[PDB]
RNA sequence: GUCCGAUUUUUUCGUACUGGAUUUCCAACGGGGCCUUUCCUUCUGGCUAACCUUGAGUCCUUGUGGCUCUUGGCGAACCA
């Protein structure tokens, strides 16, 4: 208060702000590489996917959509990038 | 018809030809270095003094070419620096700049945004570091009146320019007239 | 704030400081384009195209990774629609509301909402007329509206 | 909807001064702002200021050094003939001995002292004291 | 304030607060003047000699009179690790 | 340098007026030009290259039209 480093906010406070209200606005979302423990297909998704994403075939289901972060369907793997 | 005086446009000068045979050197490595290196010639080089006891090499590539030079930029810059001690190597695609149109200096047919002073100067900097993108800039208006543009380079693979960083500044300053300062994430 | 509501929401996207990137993509513009057109020929709108590409195909944006925004591509490929997607969905909407009015005739709120929606449609089409993407006359007609959404 | 941008800039500064702060945030960042900020720094009513590159229109962090009383905008940017600068300075400046009324002339943006010298005029941007 | 022949007119030149550079009014009776002791070779507080800040009424009333005062001490050395620019 | 009331009030002590070009002796300021990819756009004048062109001449580990001079066309660039 009164005198502070506006050009250099902390990190733990910059991560507390709203998506648009940081020093330069940036997305809080990511991407997951997701497969099921049966198949060998590296199907990459979005954190907040709005579509019931599947593997290229096998009529499987990777995620169900919601009001925010998508819901990875049951037993499935994921690395974040 | 020619392996040496061919791999470059317009005749002067010597340092170029010196570099040219450094290019044909790698060209003796058929499947890879001889592959995507014969299409890649360059226009001109300007030598510039740096802060230390060396100098940097501004190789002015054209523009449609700049794509391929980038694909070899990793390897080639390094091999160039092996065959050149006391020289930092940077590739700078020369871009055309058009004047801001005026009641005097008028030209019909608009004027693309890419032929813009501030837009080209903006690319010079992108190339003047090639790998590692930028995550932010600032510009400091010093309490006496002068800009100092702070560039914020990625943490990923900065190793390829961590040292050139001190030299990049003098390059930019020579070309434009504006002073740079670099920096890193925290 | 809102144009027709009295709402003051800020819920938007947030495009990253990254006109290039991503370092993990690896797929080349030329490829992703041929997937956009693949979907656009399967009858899909730019909005809901980049929704699939953002989701299942890990392509973050289209202006990056291809240098061109989605609709601009469709037009080049002659998969440009008749009237724009906004205008369209507005006109579709206004249609359905009116179709509700035609049986439920005491729905005074319905009538109110139509007056809002059709204000929007005209405001839009006005602009679209202004920048040559609709013919000088055009204008949204109610009686003929159901036709224009097929 | 935003209208002047050079209004909300000067106001934030003005506001931040009054409440004892020595730094402000200025969104968005118009060139007219900066040139104004330049004129406003040339006589040290503000200190260092730094542009922030959003991929958009900008932000600015200006450092404040007290001694600012009011940095104002005048809207609409009226037409000022040369012998009318005399009149605005009369009206909206504290004393004959200081303060500034920065303009927009074809010869760039500048304080009224300067325009007085180069013998130029145009619209009025605002004032500082 | 000068004059005709440079001679220093104007009755008196007022203090300026040390957190906002703002003039301390002759009736600003919430304006405060702190006097901190300089200490010679270990322990012993040097009498007569002070490190001195001045804090105006407005800063104090708004309760900024501690944080601001703290920055001031740490930056004339009198503090280590208490105030912290970036927050 | 001298008009002029010359001021705390002692003697060889200090309060509006004029002269000033160039010193590198600091400062401020203002007019006009250039260079840095930047006099563009129209037109006209100048100086002409290159360019095919007629005619006489050579060279070629190849008709290669390369080089020269020669006839009259056509005027990039450039300067104003
Ligand atoms: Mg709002
Ligand atoms: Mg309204
Ligand atoms: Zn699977």
């Amino acid at each position: 208060v009164l005198v502070q480093d506006l050009l250099h906010p902390t990190a733990a406070s910059e991560a507390r702000k709203h998506k648009l209200k940081t020093l330069v606005q940036g997305p809080r979302s990511y991407f997951l590489d997701v497969k099921c423990p049966g198949c060998l297909n590296i199907t990459t998704v979005f954190s907040h996917a709005q579509t019931a994403v599947t593997c290229e075939s096998c009529s499987t289901i990777l995620c169900t959509p919601t009001g925010g972060k998508a819901k990875l369907s049951e037993g499935t793997s994921f690395r974040r990038k | 018809s020619a392996p040496q005086a061919k791999i470059l446009s317009q005749a002067p000068t010597e340092l170029e030809l010196q570099v040219a045979q450094a290019f044909v050197e790698l060209e003796n490595s058929s499947p890879e270095l001889k592959a995507e290196l014969r299409p890649l010639q360059f226009k001109s080089i300007r030598e510039i003094d740096v802060a230390g006891g060396k100098k940097a090499l501004a190789i002015f590539v054209p523009v449609p070419s700049l794509a391929g030079f980038h694909k070899v930029q990793t390897k080639l810059t390094r091999e160039l620096e092996k065959k050149f001690q006391d020289r930092h190597v940077i590739f700078l695609a020369e871009r055309r700049i058009l004047p801001k149109p005026s009641r005097t200096s008028r030209q019909v047919q608009k004027r693309p945004r890419s032929r813009t002073l501030t837009a080209v100067h903006d690319k010079i900097l992108e190339d003047l570091v090639f790998p590692t993108e930028i995550v932010g800039k600032r510009v400091r208006y010093l309490v006496g009146g002068n800009k100092i543009q702070k560039v914020l380079l990625d943490s990923k693979d900065v190793q390829q320019i961590d040292y050139k960083l001190e030299s990049f500044q003098a390059v930019y300053n020579k070309l434009t007239g504006k002073q740079i300062v670099f920096e890193i994430p925290s | 704030g809102r144009m027709h509501s009295a709402g003051k929401g800020i819920s938007s996207s947030a495009i990253p400081y990254s006109r290039n990137a991503p370092a993990w993509f690896k797929l080349s513009s030329e490829s992703v384009i041929e997937q956009i057109v693949k979907y656009a020929r399967k009858g899909l709108t730019p909005s809901q195209i980049g929704v699939l590409l953002r989701d299942a195909h890990g392509v973050t944006q289209a202006r990056v990774i291809t240098g061109n925004k989605i609709m601009r591509i469709l037009k080049s490929n002659g998969l440009a629609p008749e009237i724009p997607e906004d205008l369209y969905y507005l006109i579709k909407k206004a249609v359905s509301v009116r179709k509700h009015l035609e049986r439920n005739r005491k729905d005074k709120d319905a009538k109110f909402r139509l007056i809002l929606i059709e204000s929007r449609i005209h405001r839009l089409a006005r602009y679209y007329r202004t920048v040559a993407v609709l013919p000088p006359n055009w204008k949204y007609e109610s009686a003929t509206a159901s036709a224009l959404v097929n | 909807t935003r209208s002047s941008v050079l209004a909300d800039a000067l106001n934030a500064i003005n506001n931040a001064e009054k409440t004892g702060k020595r730094q402000v945030l200025i969104r968005p960042s118009s060139k007219v702002i900066i040139k104004f900020l330049q004129v406003m720094q040339k006589h040290g009513y503000i200190g260092e200021f730094e542009y922030i590159d959003d991929h958009r229109s900008g932000k600015i962090v200006v450092q404040l050094n007290g001694r600012l009383n009011k940095c104002g905008v005048i809207s609409p940017r009226f037409n000022v003939k040369i012998g009318d600068i005399e009149k605005w300075t009369a009206n909206l400046l504290p004393a004959r001995q200081f303060g500034y009324v920065i303009l927009t002339t074809s010869a760039g943006i500048m304080d009224h002292e300067e325009a007085r010298r180069k013998h130029v005029s145009g619209k009025i941007l605002g004032f500082v004291y | 304030m000068e004059n005709d022949k440079g001679q220093l007119v104007e009755l008196y030149v007022p203090r300026k607060c040390s957190a906002t550079n703002r003039i301390i009014k002759a009736d600003d009776h919430a304006s405060v003047q702190i006097n901190v002791a300089k200490v010679d070779e270990e322990g012993r507080a040097i009498p007569g000699e002070y490190v001195t800040y001045a804090l105006s009424g407005y800063v104090r009333s708004r309760g900024e009179s501690d944080d601001s005062l703290n920055r001031l001490a740490q930056n004339d050395g009198l503090l280590k690790n208490v105030w912290s620019y970036s927050r």
